[PDB]
DNA sequence: GCATCCGTGAATCGAGGGT
DNA sequence: GTGTCAGTAGCTGTCACGGATGC
RNA sequence: CCUCGA
């Protein structure tokens, strides 16, 4: 009847009251975090409602088989994904904060292949900037343009060079 | 009286001078007022910001 | 329950108040307040009037008490949680992680709890971990024992990232560190012109 | 240029209109890939 | 499962608190499952019976 | 109605070294 | 798969002050 | 966070 299925949950509030309390010292010591202990205790009574075998005999000890489930759930937890991670947090001190260099390089380098740019024909320039801007291919930009494969081609070696005549001529190393 | 101003809440003598001037001219009673010395450190939490 | 459970509506823990703020007239209990302030003792008309300036506030703005109550939680971007990289290859990451992970870890075991059928008792007494658990990400050490890490050290939590000189207002907003500056030992210099 | 900077209860149907999806899983990254597991606290 | 924010409860004073009528202790044992909390009660049908 | 106890605050910049 | 006792470290050697919390 | 300098 309906209290035969409270009866079984009468019977997991009672192993609660008596094993809950003493297990969760026991998984405290083996991992030194509390938080961590709650998450064993419940795992450990959840593969007890699991398993009748030892939620029935009360003349045995049921306290014996909890500590040695909770034992080994704490020393799976102990191997890989521990083993790497568990080691640093960047809130504690001594770990050095992440930085990124300036691009004062990188904005020196635009500024020069910006006015090299400038210098290009109309043509020669939004072929660069279709290929090396935006990434597209050689018959992506052929289709653009409405030009041919080879026109792309011929535009892009040249371009280049181009731009090579007027950075070597502004002194730009190698 | 007739303003939105909790009672007992701290305001600034400007708002209360501005509120009451236009429930008095609006009909209804205004506000009450009672000077209230606050310290610099409780003043700085009731600012506006 | 078992005798009157007919007549009666009972519940427990963070989805109870969430039911009694539902029920709730926000109107008619600020009207209740302001009557005890027009006339009331100074004993407890204080009471009365320091409830109406929370009352009155969810009264006028048109925004709802449930927002106190929480049915999802806000992931923090990842730059701003970062994991990086130790020398010896081992890692070193946020401590928010480990909270932000902590609670999911028992978010998702409530799910399988619900699903499971586990015993009430079982289902409850998870649901205050995930409690105090969500209580730690925001603001870890506020009510209780903090959540400690690896050598007894409690846990950052979100709003620790804005209190006092290492917060964020304080350390990151009211001063900066700027670019184009310098310093170095002073030396007296007699023959130096005032400017 | 902008006035007023407005500070609120964030809804409940606020915080699922800011977020790009739901943490499912509770994993981090991969410890050899360095590539972070999807649903993951870092998922892409 | 819904979660309160600890802001709102824990921080003096409690502002659940003050919006509900409810102690703070006493909202201490119902949000941590130390206590069931009456929701609704049909007054009527009891009157009747 | 009052004693208790909770939470808030407690100077600025700078060097170098470990985990 | 698990099954006889099988149970934290650490720690209080700060303090003034206000007001919600609580008997 | 250890030591140190105005």
């Amino acid at each position: 009847v309906s209290g035969a299925a409270a009866a079984e949950a009468a019977l997991m509030r009672a192993l609660y009251d008596e094993h809950a309390a003493v297990l969760w010292r026991y998984a405290l010591r083996l991992t030194g975090d509390a938080a961590q202990a709650e998450d064993v205790v419940q795992e450990t009574l959840l593969r007890a409602w699991q398993h009748p075998e030892v939620i029935g005999d009360t003349a045995r000890p049921a306290r014996a088989w909890l500590f040695t489930v909770a034992r080994n759930m704490i020393i799976d937890e102990r191997r890989s994904a521990r083993f790497r991670n568990v080691v640093g947090s960047t809130d504690q001190s001594g770990t050095p904060e992440q930085s990124t260099p300036d691009e004062v390089n990188a904005a020196l380098d635009r500024l020069l292949i910006a006015d090299a740019l400038a210098q290009l024909s109309a043509e020669h320039r939004a072929v660069i900037q279709r290929s090396y801007y935006r990434g597209w291919s050689t018959a992506q930009i052929a289709t653009d343009l409405g030009i041919a494969e080879g026109t792309v081609k011929s535009r892009l070696h040249y371009a280049v060079r181009a731009l090579r005549l007027t950075l070597q001529e502004l002194g730009v190393t190698r | 009286g007739s303003t939105e101003f909790l009672p007992g809440s701290l305001i600034d003598r400007a708002e209360f001078e501005a509120e009451n001037r236009r429930v008095v001219a609006e009909g209804g009673e205004p506000a009450a007022g009672r000077p209230v010395l606050m310290g610099i450190t409780k003043a700085s939490l009731a600012t506006d910001s | 329950v078992d005798r009157y459970g007919e007549y009666f509506t009972g519940a427990m823990g963070a989805e109870s108040i969430q039911k009694l703020i539902e029920n709730f007239d926000i109107d008619a209990e600020a009207e209740s307040l302001r009557d005890v302030i027009r006339n009331g003792k100074g004993q407890k008309k204080l009471r009365a009037l320091k409830r109406l300036k929370v009352v009155a506030a969810f009264q006028q703005s048109g925004n709802s008490p449930m927002g106190m109550v929480l049915d999802a939680v806000p992931v923090i971007p990842p730059e701003l949680r970062p994991m990086v990289q130790l020398d010896g290859g081992r890692f070193a990451t946020s401590d928010l992680n480990d909270l932000y992970r902590r609670v999911i870890n028992r978010n998702n075991r409530l799910k399988r709890l619900i699903d499971l059928g586990a015993p009430e008792i079982i289902v409850n007494n998870e649901k205050r971990m995930l409690q105090e658990s969500v209580d730690a990400l925001f603001d870890n050490g506020r009510r209780g024992r903090p959540v400690t890490g690896p050598g007894n050290r409690p846990l950052k939590s979100l709003s620790d990232l804005l209190k006092g000189k290492q917060g964020r207002f304080r350390q990151n907003l009211l001063g900066k560190r700027v670019d184009y500056s310098g310093r170095s030992v002073i030396v007296v210099g007699p023959q130096l012109k005032l400017h | 240029f902008f006035d007023e900077l407005r500070i609120g209860l964030a809804t409940a149907e606020d915080i699922r209109q800011w977020s790009y999806g739901e943490v499912k899983k509770p994993e981090t990254i991969n410890y050899r890939t360095l590539k972070p597991e999807k649903d993951g606290l870092f998922c892409e | 499962a819904p979660v309160t924010h600890i802001w709102y409860f824990k921080g003096v004073p409690s502002r659940l608190g003050y919006l509900l009528d409810l102690a703070p202790k006493d909202l201490e044992k119902i949000i941590y499952f130390a206590a069931y909390v009456i929701t609704s009660v049909d007054e009527e049908m009891r009157h009747n019976e």
